[PDB]
């Protein structure tokens, strides 16, 4: 998966 | 409210302590009776609330994602049928999740978005508008995914034009929210060229102004430009 | 019984999906609901059972080893006194964590141990037992503490009895017995050279079988054999 | 802490 914060 | 006789401080204090000894589901609690005592958050309280409800519903989200791969699996051309149980317990973890998510929206809706007049607070609350109606998006189907979506899009896009006017363009706010909005264009919104887009700007326009920061900012906007950097390098 | 309505075969399937989404409180309360079903349980069924109570409980206890280091802390000489809250937490892990025992010590007495005959399974529940009650004395403090401590010590020893005249000394239950005998004799009876005997003379009388055994049943033994190695490297 | 299983 992409990285959120 | 089963928090309703505690203090907001003690609260706080407690939401700390469930931090520190891993207890997020408690530190979610706590906070949630913090954020109905009807005060205005400060910025650390802000990130008290996002850190818990964000390991409360990420949790969900992985068991949501192993489940949901299991299901496919079974109702793939030649598996053996195993009965209601996969679906029911995915549906189960589902349902959960859902409420979680419907919980930190109603926080946002009631009050703490309507209250939130400073840049910082109120970016960062429809920041998390968005990221809540993205986890809904995640898994939803029916009737309703497309305004869940545009649910998420509409509060990422107000959280976005408060930050282009109001802060500068290394804010690790401002990066983060732009961050999960170009995840939300490629995950969720089926748009990769406009998320490649988003964070690569975002990403040029942080690194020109990195020459305005402390060291201590500098290592804040830099974390998160990283994060920028990682996902173009995912998708290019 | 919320699991009541719930087949015994759907609810041992979906202990399998919770594990695999790492969902252990799930997990616990669909194996309570299959033993509530009142058959036994098969060896697959029993390790069910305990690796679901094992995830939650250790959890508890982490989090209650924080919670109690920063009570300890805030109780020196020269801290700045912080209120009742570290306290309050610590106890509402605390009584959390004792409702779980509870539950696993009352399944096990209603009625998983007047039930089991075969050695696999009696020594596995009486292992069980002495280890909830273990965990019970980790945190105990009161008029019952020693009574606590006496109850795990009694569990223990009926394990250790039948093991010794009905398993080999490589089983892997045996092993894993002696193993946590061990460790509550070094961390909760004060009998350090009790427990260094126990983990020697288990380790040694271990290795002298291991010639009978396969491949297979040789990797399980030599796992537990290098517990008991750690602890003893540990110890001395 | 020591190991148990
Ligand atoms: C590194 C990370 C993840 O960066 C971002 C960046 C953008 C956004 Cl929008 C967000 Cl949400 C996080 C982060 O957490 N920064 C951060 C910033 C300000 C305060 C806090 C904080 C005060 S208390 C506390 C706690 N955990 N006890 C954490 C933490
Ligand atoms: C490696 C470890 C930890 O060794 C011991 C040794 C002694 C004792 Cl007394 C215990 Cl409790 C465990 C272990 O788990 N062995 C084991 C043995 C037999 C069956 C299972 C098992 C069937 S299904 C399942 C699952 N998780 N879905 C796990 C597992």
């Amino acid at each position: 998966f992409p990285a959120t914060v | 409210g089963a928090m309703g006789s505690m203090e907001r401080a003690s609260l706080i204090q407690k939401a700390k302590l469930a931090e520190q000894a891993e207890r997020y589901e408690d530190m979610a609690a706590f906070m949630k009776g913090a954020v109905e005592k009807g005060e205005e958050l400060s910025c650390e309280e802000r990130n008290l609330l996002s850190v818990a409800y964000k390991n409360v519903v990420g949790g969900q989200r992985a068991a949501w994602r192993v489940l949901s791969s299991i299901e496919q699996k079974s109702n793939e051309e030649g598996s053996e049928e195993k009965g209601p149980e996969v679906r029911e317990y995915r549906e189960k973890v589902e349902t959960e999740l859902q409420g979680v998510c419907d919980t930190v929206l109603g926080l946002l809706d009631s009050h703490l978005i309507k209250e939130a007049g400073d840049a910082e607070s109120r970016v960062f609350y429809l920041k998390m508008k968005g990221d809540y109606y993205r986890y809904l998006a995640e898994v939803a189907t029916g009737d309703d995914k497309k305004r869940i979506i545009d649910s998420a899009r509409s509060a990422y896009q107000e959280a976005m034009d408060i930050s282009k006017k109001e802060m500068p363009p290394t804010n690790p706010i401002r990066l983060g929210l732009a961050l999960n909005f170009s995840v939300f264009h490629y995950e969720i919104a089926n748009s990769p060229e406009e998320a490649i887009s988003l964070a690569k700007t975002t990403f040029d326009e942080a690194m020109a102004d990195l020459h305005t920061l402390s060291e201590d900012s500098y290592k804040d906007s830099t974390l998160i430009m990283q994060l920028l950097r990682d996902n173009l390098t995912l998708w290019t």
